[PDB]
């Protein structure tokens, strides 16, 4: 009990930057309650840059195993469309990872506020397709994809952030089995805790798409662990709107939203798509950030 | 309903 909680400590501490990231941070300001603990903003006194640092409690994760994904994982990760981590320390009982703030904030506050029209949602898919194949093409899941772990810069480019859950497989451990992710936008075979690969983030960008368009995933007023029986167990989800909806958008979709993980659609094969050449630049995205509206 | 939290399953407690 106290024996888990040192040998674990010890353990956290061989995979973070040693020091204490206090001494050059200062003004704090909370942005949100996260994942698994508390995001703020910072300033970088040697450099004046502004930072995002998540904090995240060793004693009240569900497993607490799963804060060595994102440090190990993510370390040295660079690409255009995945949100930049900096450095991670142990602070007290707290992880803290320290990476590259998102002035944009997150999709979800577009999604439930405006309707995006298909040139933005198509920049949107187009961005984080393009994180997932190199993610998973490198045996990388991200397991939380939803509007809420798309961050957007000022200037509306897309990256991807929120790799809490993420974990790595490999040749020779190829699946994982864990019930992890927010429980309207899971993937039937992970619901089902059934061996799962790359696939399950193909599903859950469907998912996202729903809320592109309808606002909300869904069944989203019944409580989540009904709606978790109703992804389980019905046929794939339909769109609330899908009048509005064109013809490649559709059959856009119905690649992401396939229940059969061997018959879904790979991110590389997405890429290919030609509901994708219809996206926008970064510019088409701004008008729908809150600050322009 | 309506809840945007994440849920993981604490199945090796």
């Amino acid at each position: 009990q106290r024996v888990s909680h040192e040998q674990f400590r010890a353990a956290l501490q061989l995979v973070v930057d040693p020091g204490d990231p206090r001494s050059y941070l200062d003004n704090f300001i909370k942005i949100g309650e996260g994942s698994t603990g508390i995001v703020c903003i910072a300033t970088v006194r040697s450099s004046g840059k502004l930072v995002a640092v998540k904090k995240m409690d060793l004693r009240k994760q569900q497993r607490r195993e799963l804060l060595f994904n994102e440090v190990v994982i993510m370390r040295d990760y660079q690409h255009e469309n995945v949100v930049e981590m900096y450095n991670s320390y142990l602070v007290g009982d707290e992880l803290w990872v320290v990476m590259e703030f998102l002035e944009g904030g997150a999709l979800t506050d577009i999604v439930t506020h405006t309707r995006m029209n298909e040139e933005q949602i198509a920049a949107v898919c187009l961005a984080v397709l393009q994180a997932l194949s190199v993610l998973h093409a490198q045996g990388v899941i991200h397991r939380d994809i939803k509007s809420d772990s798309i961050l957007l810069t000022h200037d509306g480019r897309v990256k991807l952030s929120d790799f809490g859950f993420c974990a790595q497989v490999s040749k020779e451990v190829p699946r994982r089995k864990s019930l992890v992710g927010t429980p309207y936008w899971m993937a039937p075979e992970l619901i089902s805790r059934l061996p799962y690969g790359p696939e399950v983030d193909i599903w859950s960008l469907g998912i996202m798409v729903i809320e592109m368009v309808d606002g909300e995933p869904p069944y989203f007023n019944e409580p989540p662990l009904k709606a978790m029986k109703m992804i389980r167990d019905n046929l794939p989800p339909r769109l609330k709107n899908l009048h509005k909806v064109s013809p490649s958008l559709k059959g856009f979709l119905d690649r992401l939203l396939v229940r059969d993980p061997a018959q879904r659609a790979t991110a590389a094969e997405l890429l290919k798509h030609p509901f994708l050449a219809k996206a926008g630049p970064p510019a088409s995205i701004v008008p729908l950030m809150r600050q322009n509206r | 309903g309506r809840s945007r939290q994440p849920l993981v399953l604490g199945d090796n407690c």
